[PDB]
């Protein structure tokens, strides 16, 4: 249960997720506005056999900004790894890209980088 | 325009 | 088809995708090598209800690159869109982030471009 | 070092 | 004279570049546009001593979108390599950040990639 | 000072910049190393007339990592933003891109973040 | 609202 | 392999 569980960004994001035996992440994305029209499902996947020399757990994961409120025709990936041990983390780059015309293609896509901190027991 | 990624 | 079906990039990578219910991915992406260990499980989200008005559709997908065969501990996301019309397309950039130690962190991620065809 | 990614 | 000359993106996007002994490029970037306000300063570096082994010259330069006519508050770094020999070419990957509030940073950097491709003489 | 000065990152590294004329970025970058062999010419460009609104100002540099002991075929360039106010700060995002012959670009470029403090 | 990075 | 950016 070291990627499972509760973890919030430097803005107050929530990623609340699952990493099944298989390499599955699941879950749940909360922007920081925290309310229903905020979640978003998350689905994933992570190396489940790591390195056991203090490298990280490679992982990624992909949010589609659609939910049963509200769409903002896009989608984010965050491409990162796991660092566990004292203070958890997980550290991720992402691309967000949205739907555009062809004309439009070089405003499509946002780039950034999040850290994660995970909620302990 | 706004985001949710970004939204407060 | 719009996304569901067999897609090569431009090194001939296969991405092999369903887009289903409530806009799940799911599918094989096969490197350019193409013999058994070359295959891998993806998984990933899109939009179900896109725009309109000639935009094209968002999407993405993550490939960690294990499989039975091998592991190179690290995984890809791409992230991109769907352009549907008479040459339909997927244009994507990625992240390939390897497992580091913390003093190694500056090698993690390399960047890059994909794009699709049904070609 | 050799990644699936890019490998012929 | 091999990086030095007129270059053309794949939307019609003109470098016009001079690499000095020292490592310096300097010269023009215009937009597809085309127009004198389309012209704007860029300046970087360059590889001057690249590897023999057939691996590309490393590169990079910075546009400000800012000139005597107009100011986007914003920056353009490409990052990337010259393939010189037949169909001599300079592939990037591009970030190119607007000056934003604090708040609005996750809108900062839009990403992408161009290809250039050369006049021949 | 605005930009004009002596920076750090995250990891020990030394931006020591001036904002001229026009537009025009010089100066110095010293990897954490500290030696003669850590320093490296850059040039860049900023906005030399940003909004009064809050934001912060535009600004982009490259590094070819060649100096006159050593040389490792590659490039950065950092593309941000300084922001002024109670404690200045640069935020940047970096692409890395290494020389590579055709069949290995796909691990030419590294990509990253960089905050740059007076501290 | 256009850049001119992408104007045509 | 050993680059100058993230030496220490």
């Amino acid at each position: 249960a070291g990627i499972t569980g509760t973890w919030y960004n430097q803005l107050g994001s929530t990623f609340i997720v699952t990493a099944g035996a298989d390499g599955a992440l699941t879950g749940t994305y909360v922007t920081a506005r925290g309310n229903a029209e905020s979640r978003y499902v998350l689905t994933g996947r992570y190396d489940s056999a790591p390195a056991t020399d203090g490298s990280g757990t490679a992982l990624g994961w992909t949010v589609a900004w659609k939910n049963n409120y509200r769409n903002a025709h896009s989608a984010t990936t965050w491409s990162g790894q796991y660092v566990g041990g004292a203070e958890a983390r997980i550290n991720t780059q992402w691309l967000l890209t949205s739907g555009t015309t062809e004309e439009n293609a070089g405003y499509s896509t946002l780039v950034g980088h999040d850290t994660f901190t995970k909620v302990k027991p | 325009w706004s985001h949710p990624q970004f939204e407060k």
